[PDB]
């Protein structure tokens, strides 16, 4: 049975910036890629970053450019870091990769 | 289709032990049940012990307790430890692989196990 | 790969007795096979008589010779056997014998019981009572 | 040793037992070679499945889907259709060569679709769509029931698919009977894929592909393949969960574990009622042979305990063993793993290149070894899968779309209504 966990989610300033990891244990990154997705309590599930097995890489328009999404060939763990956050990051997010899905870190700003 | 080779086989004393074992590392291990039998040169070839997929040992009634069978799915290998081996034993053991719907079955070539 | 066959037996005899019919068999291996017989009376279709599966033993006869008719084989020459028992007027016909290949015929496999399922045939041999 | 028993070329006259002109239960006969036993392959265009795909000309550049390649004049020489016949069959003997290509073929064979074609509950009938008619010498045609037909491909030559001829109220392939499947597939091209290295220049062996067609087959001859309206959607385009559960691997697993015990339960429940109705069935029409010969092969097929009294019922560890093998051990993960091949991970990787190749010569392409010859330059690191080393062997057609790099991310889609 595959796993996902992601860890690094605790408070955060506005000007401080964050670093979200995700490992794995078969190393199914290489298979499909991976994908931040952040949920709100008040809003719906939102795919923040999202990048493939290769290296491409796509973001979501609210976190254009202040994010940035790395998963580095044959590693078997992905980061996402952040820069400037905002409210708008206060959010619980998961990490998947193809069927696997983490089970969260929060994220809430000040 | 694919070559089953047994080894372990050989000529022992009266009383001893001996390991043989069969590698199918290309068949589906699962959904078959590996079983060894034995042939004298004059005889019949007789069961002696089949293990299932799950583990479900079954031994013949001229093994009495000695002999084990061991089934690694991992590495898809077959191994019977069989202890106390008298002149009845003399035999040429065969490994064989019985698909559980049936379908087909696979059988080796046999290695030789004297006692004297 | 291919199996040559040969049907030996064939005579005339009276009703009620038996009688038995011989297919030799020249190929590679004989494994996988299904070897079948078949009757035809000159004039209506070739008719099925019973076919076994060799590896397994697997044996199927037809209605019309069910209880009558023994499917039997020989693995010191390679030959199968038809035992005929309590002839009848109405088995007059040319007997044939026939093999088709599978790789599903080891086991309890029931064998082909139509003439275009077996692709290799012998030439027959006459039954007369 | 071998699958097929006979030496095949396309131009050796016919007999009308395993070389000869047929018909599809919906033109005029072609010629066709019965390879094996309930298998056949008609060394043809697939104009004759669907007539309103009878038309090999390439579609409006917008209507063509980016992965499709088209080619009107493919398989119309003699030449073209004794090569086709040949890596077909030579294909059929690699997947014959692995255990668990030769258990597949096995489940094919034995996979004959079931005699629920009588309106009468007691009566046992063969279902006219799994047949085919074969012309006699004589001149007139016979039914002839199988279980699966290999013709070339239709317009798009590197769709390759397995459908079937249906009931009208029946669903064949998902009610436990099964139905007569045919393959779209040609030996005579390829795909490449794009992998991460953990530079992506190597394609698939087409014995994969082949494999993959007869995993669907074989889900679909036993009645228990994934209804086609049962899909996950993608976004960052759709995916059925037949073709999930058909890759294996971390794909299958796109089905959550309840979805895959209801469908288990369901299919026990059929093989339950399938075995009750040959236990109530008396009469049997369309055969020579007797109620009982037919009762024996579908017990055979289903695997389904006789009793002392010939009644049949279905030992439920053997089901699931049946189910099991059908379902995760028949998978083209596994066959790769098997094969020893290079492979795309994931059935997700939509993006493909067309390559021309030709698997007939014994110094292109073996049996045993594939691409990858033993004892060559091609032996080690996959390099016989090297579209640039091994360039003698392989000739692009089609580059890479580039329009299927980004994640995907699925979607279960909810139930639709339907006409
Ligand atoms: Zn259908
Ligand atoms: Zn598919």
């Amino acid at each position: 049975q595959v796993q996902l966990v992601e860890t690094g989610g605790a408070l955060v300033q506005p000007g401080q910036s964050l670093t979200l990891s995700c490992t794995t244990s078969e190393n199914v990154f290489g298979i499909y890629g991976m994908a931040w997705l952040r949920q709100a309590p008040g809003r719906q599930r939102e795919l923040v970053a999202s990048i493939t097995s290769r290296g491409t890489a796509h973001y979501h328009d609210s976190v254009k450019g202040r994010f940035t999404i790395s998963r580095e060939s044959g590693k078997t763990t992905a980061y996402l870091q952040t820069t400037s956050v905002n409210p708008e990051d206060t959010a619980i997010y998961y990490c998947n990769s193809g069927p696997y899905w983490g089970q969260g870190t929060q994220v809430t700003v000040s | 289709q694919l070559q089953l080779v047994e080894t372990g086989g050989g000529l022992v004393q009266p009383g001893g032990s001996l390991r043989l074992a069969c590698v199918a590392s290309e068949s589906v291990f699962e959904m078959y049940t590996v079983a060894w039998y034995r042939q004298a040169p004059g005889k019949q070839r007789e069961l002696v012990a089949g293990i299932t997929d799950e583990g479900r040992t079954n031994y013949a009634d001229f093994v009495k307790g000695r002999f084990t069978i061991s089934r690694d799915n991992s590495k898809k290998t077959v191994h019977l430890q069989m202890d106390n081996l008298n002149p009845e034993d003399t035999a040429v053991y065969y490994c064989k692989l019985e698909h559980d719907l049936g379908y087909y079955d696979y059988w080796g070539q046999g290695t030789q196990v004297t006692v004297s | 790969s291919q199996v040559q066959l040969v049907e030996t037996g064939g005579g005339l005899v009276q009703a009620g007795d038996s009688l038995t019919l011989s297919c030799a068999a020249t190929g590679r291996t004989l494994d996988y096979y299904a070897l079948g017989w078949f009757r035809q009376v000159p004039g209506n279709k070739r008719e099925f008589v019973a076919a076994i599966n060799w590896l397994g033993g697997s044996t199927y006869y037809a209605d019309s010779v069910r209880g009558r008719f023994t499917l039997s084989r020989d693995n010191s020459k390679s030959t199968l056997y038809l035992n005929m028992n309590n002839l009848i007027p109405d088995d007059t016909a040319v007997y044939y014998c026939a093999a088709d290949f599978s790789i599903a015929y080891s086991g309890t496999y029931p064998p082909a019981y139509a003439e275009y399922d077996y692709d290799y045939w012998g030439q027959g041999t006459q039954v007369t009572v | 040793f071998p699958f097929v028993n006979k030496q095949f070329n396309y131009k050796d006259p016919v007999n009308g037992v395993d070389i000869a002109y047929i018909k599809i239960p919906n033109m005029q006969p072609v010629k066709a070679f019965k390879i094996h036993n309930k298998i056949w392959v008609i060394p043809e265009r697939d104009t004759f499945t669907n007539p309103e795909e009878g038309d090999l000309n390439p579609p409006p550049e917008a209507k063509q889907v980016p992965v499709s390649y088209y080619d009107s004049t493919y398989l119309s020489t003699d030449n073209e259709k004794d090569n086709y016949l040949k890596g077909v069959t030579k294909l059929f003997e690699r997947i014959y060569s692995t255990d668990l290509g030769r258990m597949l073929l096995t489940s094919i064979v034995r996979g004959i679709p079931f005699w629920g074609g009588s309106t009468i509950d007691t009566e046992l009938k063969v279902i006219d769509t799994n047949c085919i008619n074969v012309i006699q010498p004589d001149g007139s045609y016979r039914s002839e029931e199988l279980n699966l037909v290999i013709i070339g491909p239709s317009a798009d030559i590197i769709q390759f698919e397995c459908k079937s001829f249906g009931h009208e109220v029946l669903n064949l392939t998902r009610n436990g009977y099964g139905s007569t499947q045919y393959i779209r597939f040609s030996p005579d091209f390829t795909f490449g894929f794009e992998e991460s290295l953990e530079a992506g220049k190597f394609a698939t062996d087409p014995a994969v592909t082949l494999a993959h067609e007869l995993i669907h087959a074989g889900h679909r001859l036993y009645g228990i393949a994934i209804n086609p309206n049962r899909v996950f959607k993608v976004n960052t385009l759709e995916v059925s969960f037949e073709e999930l559960r058909t890759f294996g691997g971390h794909d299958a697993k796109f089905i959550d574990s309840l979805q895959e015990n209801e469908f288990r339960l369901y299919y026990y429940n059929k093989f339950k009622d399938i075995a009750s109705t040959l236990n109530k069935a008396k009469s049997i029409v369309g055969t020579t042979a007797s109620l009982q010969y037919m009762k024996n092969v579908f017990k055979e097929k289903y695997l389904l305990s006789e009793d002392t009294s010939g009644k049949f019922s279905v030992d439920k560890l053997k089901f699931d063993k049946l189910y099991k093998m059908l379902t995760e051990i028949y998978t083209e993960d596994n066959f790769v793993k098997f094969f020893k091949v290079l492979n795309r991970k994931t059935y997700l990787n939509f993006d493909k290149a067309v390559f021309k190749i030709n698997i007939v010569p014994k110094v292109n392409y073996t049996i045993y070894d594939g691409f990858n010859l033993r004892n060559t330059n091609l032996a080690a690191n996959f390099n016989g899968q090297n579209t640039e080393i091994n360039n003698m062997n392989f000739t692009k057609l089609k580059n890479f779309t580039g329009l299927f790099e980004f994640y995907k991310l699925l979607c279960v889609r909810g139930i639709i209504t339907s006409k």
